[PDB]
RNA sequence: GCUUGAGUCUCGUAGAGGGGGGUAGAAUUCCAGGUGUAGCGGUGAAAUGCGUAGAGAUCUGGAGGAAUACCGGUGGCGAAGGCGGCCCCCUGGACGAAGACUGACGCUCAGGUGCGAAAGCGUGGGGAGCAAACAGGAUUAGAUACCCUGGUAGUCCACGCC
RNA sequence: CGCGGGGUGGAGCAGCCUGGUAGCUCGUCGGGCUCAUAACCCGAAGAUCGUCGGUUCAAAUCCGGCCCCCGCAACCA
RNA sequence: AGGACCGAACCGACUAAUGUUGAAAAAUUAGCGGAUGACUUGUGGCUGGGGGUGAAAGGCCAAUCAAACCGGGAGAUAGCU
RNA sequence: GCUCGCCGGAAGACCAAGGGUUCCUGUCCAACGUUAAUCGGGGCAGGGUGAGUCGACCCCUAAGGCGAGGCCGAAAGGCGUAGUCGAUGGGAAACAGGUUAAUAUUCCUGUACUUGGUGUUACUGCGAAGGGGGGACGGAGAAGGCUAUGUUGGCCGGGCGACGGUUGUCCCGGUUUAAGCGUGUAGGCUGGUUUUCCAGGCAAAUCCGGAAAAUCAAGGCUGAGGCGUGAUGACGAGGCACUACGGUGCUGAAGCAACAAAUGCCCUGCUUCCAGGAAAAGCCUCUAAGCAUCAGGUAACAUCAAAUCGUACCCCAAACCGACACAGGUGGUCAGGUAGAGAAUACCAAGGCGCUUGAGAGAACUCGGGUGAAGGAACUAGGCAAAAUGGUGCCGUAACUUCGGGAGAAGGCACGCUGAUAUGUAGGUGAGGUCCCUCGCGGAUGGAGCUGAAAUCAGUCGAAGAUACCAGCUGGCUGCAACUGUUUAUUAAAAACACAGCACUGUGCAAACACGAAAGUGGACGUAUACGGUGUGACGCCUGCCCGGUGCCGGAAGGUUAAU
RNA sequence: AAUUCCUUGUCGGGUAAGUUCCGACCUGCACGAAUGGCGUAAUGAUGGCCAGGCUGUCUCCACCCGAGACUCAGUGAAAU
RNA sequence: CUUUAAUGUUUGAUGUUCUAACGUUGACCCGUAAUCCGGGUUGCGGACAGUGUCUGGUGGGUAGUUUGACUGGGGCGGUC
């Protein structure tokens, strides 16, 4: 778990490391795996549009498994894969019928473990059912928006949705980020938390994990002159203005709220 | 110290090459006025 | 060597003993909604506060968190701190009966080690009520307070200090 | 020096920008209350407006001069 | 093990002298900092002018950048030399 | 020609890029060359670049471009599907020797090898843009085996010596050999073989995956290097012969062993860390459509073919880029001896070279250096510059602390040469012999030879033994920033910027936000433990009052309120 | 004080002598809490200050070796 | 007229329900060896959403511009 690093260079001194001795320590399955390349974070016109993020370690796309559309049959875990994509760490499913795939791997899981899909399935951590069949309360994770979707909330580690009240087709979905939202009820949600519950306890420590990590340096508004950004200028680090992004957007409690189309599916609202 | 001019063939053609130059309408403009003033060098080539 | 100290075994007895997991009901608060109209709340007395944007009262529904009424006791258990809904699981100690057995194995204990209310501190959660700090209102010669209307850490949970 | 703001019962503030007879709180004095003092209750007094001259019938007020207090400016090579 | 230590290639460019119609339109000589990394480099691509890119100096964009160069409007306009 | 000096991890030897004949040979000195110039990277003429195996082309693809239809756009056009381009990566094959005024892994002499075509013969189910395997990948570290290569001895040939000695433990030189073919070693990885079954790999599949059993426990793959052969060959010190007298022809000795040892190779291996680390085709295999007498495939043998372009020369520079024959700039490969830890440095080998003006003189002054009485920062804005310190082993080492540091703290000491311990040791290496073996590139025992530190002691020299080059100045108080980093190329390297961490705030996914008047991309093939923005800037102790101004968020009763 | 005008504030320390430096006092012209406050080990081609060593930096320069200057020969510029 | 009942009707608002316009960066199939695009079968929303014309607000994100003169130099001050 945990592990505070021995103090020995600067930059050292602060590192918290999270070791999962339990995590698969070779290779991927090799059969899912594309390549995954760098935006940089430019577009196909080839400005950059989100400053920020570019750089980086090299990393492959884990294909992994979401709509869990095979049902009915038995599934034994394997190994827990590392995936440098995500957070959450990817348990290798292989099922009675030979194939192998990656899923996001729910807290309480080890290898060997028995799991299943379909609306029948099973109570048991991990098994995908569609939510019409999950009882009132219990906790889910890689909720489905539409059925088939393949999933949407709850996919970052120690990340669940909490089912509160189910009405007709619709269901109510307590978000992580504390906003109902009702769904529908076809849709299929996978029982259990998302595993790697400590991630946000690493505390990468030097500058460097950071570059690595993939994101660049960020230069604030107040360094930059008046042509470069909203805030600037100043003999003194004056400042004086009311905090803006630097496309002149009001920052620091404006609303950006806009689809209105989707309105009917919220009902409290994030505070 | 370094210049700023570092040839490369390779880079020469690929930019300033003929075919480049039939890239866009804007391109092929430049041919019709290096045609047009009689200049013997049409595009850059060897 | 002995069994009269200490301990073990045999079947029982009571217990808010401890840890872990579930679960119930009443109430407070809040939110949506229905009826409904001018005060409510609070005080020694007031005001600050809330309320003609429809409050409080009242009725249905929901959501939360906390603590567990009555039983409850110059009752109980634990070494002490301490321990109160119901239930499951793991588990400690005491007490009794009838014996059987071991055969002084005992007593105290510097340094040592462990546990140790409340507050406080760390990391991450949660956040109803209450409530340091703080704000306002009074009361007073003044009042940095007692009293009143609000209110943050905190109180709660997991682990780690103290 | 350039300008602006003021000077008022014993203290602090009004009043003044619209020239017709200066108010508030505290302090003071006196009488009650108390064993006595404070606090509290009752009453009364105290300046006739920085200052020297104008103005107008009349100046706290408007104007100018002077004496203090307060703030701003007092720069460019 | 390490954005660890000393220090060459390598990269940087801190101090001083020379040089300032230079050997050179920013260098030399002696010392100087980094030197397994947020390093450095080859090749090839991508981003464009009120635009790019910027660990942000209004720096850099072909010896020029508080708005590139080239051609056109254009013999702009100049109460000024 | 002789001598002297300089580089020698280059100022040498090969390349790439880029140049485009500058290479070589004859001839000329008009100009060019910073002078002269018989010379030349100058003029003029002639000559010179040989490939199935090197490279390109070619097969394949990354990022990225173009893009039939298509979606989008006043038009030009933008985006992009199928496809098709695109190496800086992946894909079949050769080496040694000799040779030219100039070319060579291209010519010649040897000895090879690969991919096809076609035919013959023997056997046979072939066949895809489809399936699967493979190809196919990080960093760091550590050790063992090896080789290049060098050293020493041995062997062979030569020498015995200008001024003392020098036939001796003496001096000098040489002692080289490839690819391929065979052998399969160190060493690494991997449990094999058979039968049966299948919700899978978009269809099928004897392949792949998965599940059962049975059965044996070894089999297989991988592989440097060695050892044979290739090679009774070539090369070879030197002699023998003439010499356009510059050199060419003719002959040929030995051609081993041990030791040391790479950064090269085994090794894209092993161990380990997280930051978790290219695709695709060649290649192997599985069948479908399809075709079964075929066609086609497999093996063997023979025969033909393997096109086209580059190939000179320079290539850390006088030929590239800097207006120049310019103290600048530029990527890759090889990397010998002695000392040394070393690719530093000093002196040398290979190999180039003395920088295209010189010759005198020996003033001031300027540049670059050396040295200095006595004093020792009095200099000056300021110890700026100089000076000094400087290596290894050992001793010893404070305040403070985030308990790692601080710390090479500070401050000291020893250090050469000869001999003895030991007629060179501790170690390392490992022969001969002998023994064992389901016998070979095997294992034990055994110690020959070789190499070889470090220490103690004894003596001895000089003023000085880390003698040179090389090679920390140290300490105390204090500001600012946590730290490593980045920046104004060409006057500013900082106290600025970044930074991990922190907080606020936005965002429920066709997300916010950005680029594009649009389709559409990025965000992200991510999903509130994520992502955007703003501010502060590790860590510790903390973050107090004000919602009046301004901004944002929330509330809609009432007032005002546009087009219609 | 990287803020302090009056100012070389005042006191103390260090120097024969200190407008700087260190430590204190508080009248903060005009510090102050994330345009962060206050401490802080280590780090620094960072700012200030004091020691020891070291020396031509200096008192005061002296001498020496090299490259220029200077003379002869060849070639032969420039700003103005 | 007054105070107001219901039917019909003009349209007006609010709410509920439906789906056939429209959306679908849901699923599946076909062109098609193609996560583009089109077509279709669905499911999901649904007269909202989104787009056009008009219109109020906001709008240094962007652009064009103005910001006097005298003056014992000019700015400040004063003055016209």
């Amino acid at each position: 778990a945990v592990v505070k690093c021995k103090p020995t260079s600067p930059g050292r001194r602060h590192v918290v490391k999270v070791v999962n001795p339990e995590l698969h320590k070779g290779k991927p399955f090799a059969p899912l795996l594309e390549k995954n390349s760098k935006s940089g974070g430019r577009n196909n016109n080839g400005r950059i549009t989100t400053r920020h993020i570019g750089g980086g370690h090299k990393q492959a796309y884990r294909i992994v498994d979401f709509k869990r559309n095979k049902d009915g049959i038995p599934a034994v875990v394997e190994r827990l894969e590392y995936d440098p994509n995500r957070s959450a760490n990817i348990a290798l499913v292989l099922y009675k019928d030979g194939e192998r795939r990656y899923i996001l791997a729910p807290k309480g899981l080890k290898a060997g473990d028995q799991i299943q899909s379909g609306v029948d399935a099973a109570i048991k951590p991990g098994n995908t059912l569609p939510m019409r069949n999950i009882p009132v309360g219990s906790t889910v994770h890689n909720v489905e928006m539409k059925p088939g979707k393949g999933g949407q909330l709850a996919r970052s580690a120690g990340t669940y949705v909490q089912i509160v009240a189910r009405d007709g087709a619709y269901v109510t979905l307590r978000l992580r980020s504390g906003e109902m939202r009702k769904v529908e009820a076809d849709c299929r949600a996978t029982l259990g938390e998302v595993g790697n519950a400590e991630h946000m306890l690493r505390v990468l420590g030097k500058a460097g994990a950071a570059r690595w990590r993939g994101v660049r340096p960020t230069v604030r508004g107040t360094a930059m002159n008046p042509v470069d950004h909203p805030h600037g200028g100043g003999e003194g680090r004056n400042f004086g203005k009311h905090p803006v992004t630097p496309w002149g957007v009001q920052t620091k409690g404006k609303k950006t709220r806009s689809n209105k189309r989707t309105d009917k599916f919220i009902v409290r609202r994030r505070s | 110290m370094k210049r700023t001019f570092q040839p490369s063939v390779l880079k020469r053609n690929r930019s300033h090459g003929f075919r480049a130059r039939m890239a866009t309408k804007n391109g092929r403009q430049v041919l019709a006025r290096r045609r047009a003033k009689g200049r013997a060098r049409l595009t850059v080539s060897k």
